[PDB]
């Protein structure tokens, strides 16, 4: 049993002219042939009924989705995303996590090109703006000192005015021609040094870790409505989780979205004023899908982990785990999401940004 | 050990720490707590842009020198006049 | 001479077209200077190290077998992006 | 007592370290650092990382 | 006033400073740029 969710099962393109099997693809359908090749077995991949995970209805007590069918003999196993929870590990078996995982921030791709006059104060520091103008007047005080107290105003401003930038009086002379070379400097490092970040013009972001989404406002931040990701923080007993449930508890509009694909609609339509939290292994797929606008940011916020289920006091119980940890030694499950994550991508980071031009 | 009576117990256990947070905040109290360094990390928050004032000041000074050499030219020619 | 008022004003615009001709020699480096960056895909391994230009090979052929079956390291990048680049990057025939 | 984690040595196929103590009956659990691995997951158990 | 002896001895002169300056901006701007080519770290790949 195993549940449809990209990229770990998929309908196949031609799906229709096929059957069997061969209807599918992803991640999970080859790591059940995998699991089937060290266990010895033949399977049939067949998609749960109401395509859910595993939860437990309070009142009616029932398990649903392919913890359900385990439970209730409609499968045998069940090779899917599956989390591994206490919940769940009461009544199945999981084998040791084929993919560890948690949640994760989402961001827009920062095409950070606004105006902002502080892009010219930038180049020449604040501090150098400041001596240059100090030394400024430390010239027109000096040649002012070359040349009664109408006599040293007018001076002092026809000295300003050889201040203002364009006989032989050797003494004032040279210092003319070393403000000049000290000018011809500073005006060459401000032209060259303006020159670099129209050149290579890399882009940076604000939000680095999780704690920067609290520390801030500015920035809006949700969760999807219902699920393990916002029942985490609101049941989070750690500092800064804490306080980011406190922002989305009472945060208006609602930062909470119905579906996954909304929440990525309001990253990519808010201009980097909304950021969304969701499982790093949808979160680093959805980065390599067009149009490239979406990026994952700093490490995860949790430690979980999906793994093969099996029915509690299965004979396939051990040689499933076994074959879960032997795959990982062989760099065979790091491979296999190299193959639908990045490879089978369609945005090369380092790619994207290696074919973009000014 | 291989068919243990603890086997089951400990393992229901560490998952309910983990989803009670204590895993994770057992790691918080050891390496970042009771680290010796959040100054180094606070400071790797961020580091900015352009230009450094170092290179210009080079220029700064080699300039006041010239005005200095001036102004002693200057006192000399005023005493042979 | 040293007209206060007006002189100020030839400072200060002095002081304009100075950043402006700065700001349009930097500009103009960078197009310059990127200009020179774009580099000619000279060989094979150019190929795999960029994305920007689409490649492959005729869909039948030794050709084609040759980066499938290939062990040499740029070689199976190359193969890496043509067995799944969208749309199909081989072809029918030579023409 | 060695320090050791959990290895096998080929030629005598024995256990050493906290591994080893455990399938010698030395200990009745092992709470530390201990990598689960393919080699140990044949002769121990293992709870969830 | 147009000494054109010493008068192609100030042009000549002012196109000799002119290449050089051009030449100190010019370098300085690469120094800068190679500068921020040069990337951290960040991954593996990088490696
Ligand atoms: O066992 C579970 N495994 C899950 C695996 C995934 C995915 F990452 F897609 F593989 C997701 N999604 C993440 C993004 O939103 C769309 C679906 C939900 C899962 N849920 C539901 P939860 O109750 O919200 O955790 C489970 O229960
Ligand atoms: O089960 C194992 N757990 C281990 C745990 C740790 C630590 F991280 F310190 F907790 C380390 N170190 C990492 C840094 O170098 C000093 C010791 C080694 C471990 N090894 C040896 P491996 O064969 O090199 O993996 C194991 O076998």
């Amino acid at each position: 049993t195993t549940i449809l969710e990209s990229p770990y099962v998929m309908m196949k393109a031609n799906h229709a002219a096929l059957a069997g099997n061969e209807r599918y693809e992803g991640y999970c359908v080859d790591l059940a042939a995998e699991i089937a090749k060290h266990c010895g077995f033949k399977y049939k991949l067949t998609i749960v009924g109401d395509g859910k995970y595993g939860a437990r209805d309070a009142d009616t007590k029932i398990w649903n989705g392919m913890v359900g069918e385990l439970v209730y003999g409609k499968a045998d196993i069940a090779i899917a995303p599956l989390t591994i929870t206490l919940v769940r590990e009461e009544v199945i078996d999981f084998s040791k996590p084929f993919m560890s995982l948690g949640i994760s921030i989402m961001i827009k791709k920062p095409q950070k090109s606004k105006p902002g006059v502080f892009s010219f104060l930038d180049p020449l520091a604040y501090e150098i703006w400041m001596c240059i103008v100090f030394a400024y007047i430390g010239v027109s005080v000096v040649l002012f000192l070359v040349s009664t107290n109408e006599f040293g105003i007018f001076n002092s401003l026809w000295f300003s005015l050889g201040a203002f930038m364009q006989p032989r009086s050797l003494s004032g002379r040279i210092v003319g021609g070393v403000w000049w070379f000290f000018t011809l400097i500073i005006i060459s490092s401000y032209t060259a040094n303006l020159a670099a970040f129209l050149t290579v013009e890399r882009m940076v972001s604000p939000i680095e870790s999780a704690e920067d989404l609290s520390k801030q406002t500015e920035i809006a931040y949700g969760t999807l409505d219902s699920g393990s990701t916002k029942e985490f923080f609101r049941r989070s007993k750690i500092a800064v989780f804490d306080k980011m449930w406190t922002y989305m508890r009472s945060a208006e509009p609602s930062v909470f979205v119905r579906t996954t694909a909304e929440g990525v609609a309001r990253v990519r339509k808010s201009k980097g004023k909304y950021a969304y939290l969701l499982e790093s292994t949808m979160n680093e797929y959805i980065e390599q899908r067009k149009p490239c606008d979406t990026m994952k940011v700093g490490g995860n916020l949790d430690s979980k982990g999906y793994g093969i289920a099996t029915p509690k006091g299965s004979s396939l119980g051990t040689p499933v785990n076994l074959a879960v940890l032997k795959l990982s030694e062989q760099g065979l499950l790091d491979k296999l999401k190299n193959k639908w994550w990045y490879d089978k991508g369609e945005c090369g980071a380092k790619d994207s940004g290696s074919k973009e031009k000014t | 050990p291989k068919g243990s009576s603890l086997g089951t117990p400990v393992n229901l256990a560490v998952l309910k720490l983990s989803e009670q947070g204590l895993l994770d905040k057992l790691k918080n109290k050891w390496w970042y707590d009771k680290g010796e360094c959040g100054a180094k990390d606070s400071g790797s928050k961020e580091k900015t842009s352009a230009l450094s004032l170092s290179n210009v000041a080079g220029v700064f000074y080699i300039l006041v020198g010239g005005l200095g050499l001036a102004m002693l030219v200057a006192l000399i020619e005023f005493c042979y006049k």
